[PDB]
């Protein structure tokens, strides 16, 4: 499907609290 | 758009400074947080610091000069949308005759015989009927002379600025957020209809998600068609724009006109030209002549159609600016001017599209105020389109267009003197979809004072209309 | 690991094997769902279709290939953990002498004089005493020659596979899931201790959450230290691995050895080499020779330390593969081989880490089997480490290690023949932490047959041990 133009090849989550 | 000049002139273009919208019997019952827009700078309801004459033009905040990259992306998006449009409609876009342009054709209403004629006729004390024969569909010498100048691309004109006399939320009234109608010369409207009238007729007749346009739809019948379509998608979004019409940049307007209204798609060469006359406009308000670059004048012949086309191209542009591999089948949408419903089975990030719309000079926000940010998982039953929700009718299983009770109260609370009976029958057609209890409550203030159509009569009329449309399709 | 070859050989190892474990009078009272592992294929407790000599090696299901990107991430995680480890321990990692390696040093016990010597010595009817003088700390010509081959990196060897005579869950017993221990040649153990002996001594001395290792800890005294540390964090997790040792992939083992045992950290260059001999191994079991690529041989020198180091790197790797901005300060942990407690003030999504550990060939689940999923807001008083909970002792205000009563019942239900009195006194040291009522109940079966230490005497002994530390 559609993939973002400006995303890197590190699709990693942010740390929660 | 960008105001590039404001000068004073001799001949004053006068403005209506008194509302014709008087309170009805309903006003005292509903006490609506709505009222007539301020038409005078001296209106005592205006908040401290509000200058009406300034606020009404404050929407003109500039004309976004798009980058080389963005104009190239926009042009290919306009061409892709045009390809879809002309594939569905065909390319029989030959000009309407003068007669057809005045009288209308299948899918295009006749011109109005006694609405404002625009300038310079308003200053000469001339009505539309003195310039055009609306019964026989012929033009007088003044209009014929102007049509000759348009053929030769030498026609010049001014837009006449009218304040719109209408009911608004009181927060907007007090803020001086009175809306403007730009009245163009009757001959300009006539020639626009000659150039693109057939195309507009085809757009109306073929309204739906395939062409992304609801212009010319009948909400009573078409809510079932639109609702059933959007119900099938994982994600639905309703998008709010800030001053949509004013914020169309010259680059976007010019490129759209160039890609959609081409001679190779069967248009007269002056289709592109007459639309391009809308980009750089002179606006007459009292003694002021205001020159504006960019923006669609609010109320030209094809304003709704032009706004709808731009809305479709804006969505394709924004998605393609953010994402790789976006095509017309990545999403579905329907638009009526600035109003839009988008849907997709993909989890499209509409929050992330905000800066991409900004590159066109457009500011998008969620139509829903549960959050200032866009979210996934909304359905067709969450969105507002043409001020109407999509509700499933219990009696039929058909989608019906439901308006907010507070809005229906506001519409019923004001009327021009001698129009209340007519207005009640009109609003009855809107209110039936709120169901029998709400219908009764909304019209109770008028009981024994005016004819109120029975709930049942309007409900049966509606069921028959949707069923008739389905029986036709079979 | 991958079993790359299995072949029959005439120089066989063992004879017909029977358990040294017998039930005690406690077995009939507690009826534990535990029993001695099967040591024979003819054990009548074994399910239909069980081939014992196959099931014992069934953990070897392949050697997981890691992507170039995952190898690069793993090397950074190995380097980052090594940095912390050598910062705490220092770089005093010079090789031990033959004498020091046999005799041990401060923090490293002497080598065992009369344990299994390994191959080929076992087949030649040689004991360790025939090869090494343990009293004088010298080696005969056989070991001297082998040491010279290791100096030249030409030394080759087989691991001698023994079944573990021990209590197992009855489900595991019937399935033929007897655990194995690999006896490496005594000279290989010797040279390993020469190469990394000072390091292992420093690991034992500095055990704690800062190096993420409990190897060399004393639960009686150290539960206070560990408990106080983990009590400070919002979230605590205990993690279960499936066949941790077997599923260390060659990629992970080689990178870990390369980053932790670098000459720049004070190691002899053969520290990396002797450790890398553990990756591709030959295992001798009766008449079978099995060649395995990947996995740790269970029972080589420094098995516990190596498994602990890998556990530390695995957690940093898995968190960094899932999350942005993960450093050693993002969490705390302590490990003893496959056993692990992790904690963080961050609401880390351990369920989401499952596929990241799978990239290492490792399968993680919650240690608490009352749910197959990880949750937030568990505390140090909820988790199990080395089969012990962390309970606050009312009398002292010190954490004490409390074993589950079902664990203590299973332990008390079996003993090696003639060892019951010795075992009861040992187990009493574990059971005291369960409190007086449970202590009394656990030893009731033995009253009048054996001397049972009073709860009171073992409690006061414990108070002295923790107040002394």
């Amino acid at each position: 499907g559609p993939l973002e133009r400006q995303r890197p090849l590190k699709v990693r989550a942010k740390l929660p609290r | 758009g960008l105001i590039v000049d404001t000068r004073d002139v001799e001949e004053r273009v006068h403005v209506m400074r008194k509302t014709k919208l008087a309170p009805t019997v309903a006003h005292g019952v509903f006490n609506p947080e709505f009222g007539p827009a301020a038409l005078s700078n001296k209106d005592p309801r205006l908040n401290e610091g509000v200058v009406l004459d300034e606020v009404i033009f404050s929407k003109h905040k500039g004309d976004t000069k798009m980058s080389a990259e963005d104009k190239a992306l926009f042009r290919r998006c306009a061409a892709d949308y045009a390809s879809r449009l002309h594939s569905v409609l065909g390319t029989a876009n030959a000009p309407l005759s003068i007669y057809e342009a005045i009288k209308g054709v299948d899918g295009l209403d006749a011109m109005e015989p006694d609405t404002a004629p625009g300038l310079p006729w308003a200053l000469q004390g001339k009505r539309r009927g003195a310039l055009i024969d609306f019964e026989n569909g012929t033009v007088g010498p003044e209009v014929e002379a102007a049509l000759k100048l348009m053929e030769k691309r030498e026609y010049k004109f001014a837009c006449q600025t009218f304040l719109k006399d209408e009911i608004r939320p009181m927060e907007k009234v007090r803020a001086g957020k009175t809306r403007i109608v730009d009245v163009l010369p009757v001959e300009h409207i006539l020639y626009t209809r000659m150039m693109i009238g057939r195309f507009c007729a085809q757009m109306h007749s073929n309204n739906g998600p395939q062409i992304g346009s609801a212009v010319g739809c009948n909400p009573d019948v078409d809510w079932q068609r639109f609702g059933t379509h959007f119900a099938q998608y994982r994600n639905v979004w309703d998008v709010d724009y800030s001053a949509f019409d004013a914020n169309h940049c010259s680059d976007a307007m010019n490129i759209m006109f160039e890609e959609v209204f081409r001679t190779e798609f069967g248009f007269h060469p002056n289709a592109e030209w007459i639309l391009k006359t809308l980009v750089n406009t002179e606006h007459a308000y009292e003694n002021k002549r205001i020159t504006v670059e960019g923006g669609m004048p609010s109320g030209c012949s094809a304003t709704s159609i032009i706004n709808t086309i731009l809305n479709n191209i804006y969505v394709l542009y924004a998605l393609r600016r953010h994402y790789e591999g976006v095509e017309l089948d990545t999403y579905t949408m329907i638009s009526y001017g600035d109003d839009i419903v988008v849907a997709s089975d993909y989890d499209l990030d509409f929050e992330a599209l905000k800066p991409h719309f900004k590159s066109l000079g457009q500011t998008i926000t969620p139509a829903d105020k549960s959050d200032k940010g866009f979210v996934l998982g909304h359905s067709i039953t969450d969105v507002t389109f043409l001020k109407r929700h999509f509700h499933m009718d219990y009696g039929t299983g058909f989608y019906k267009p439901v308006m907010a009770s507070k809005t229906l109260e506001a519409i019923l609370s004001f009327a021009r003197r001698g129009t209340i009976q007519e207005k009640l029958i009109s609003v009855a057609g809107l209110a039936v979809h709120s169901g029998p209890d709400e219908y009764r409550r909304l019209f109770e203030p008028f009981q024994g004072l005016f004819e109120i159509p029975s709930y049942r009569s309007l409900y049966l009329r509606w069921v028959n209309a949707v069923c008739g449309d389905a029986a036709a399709a079979k």
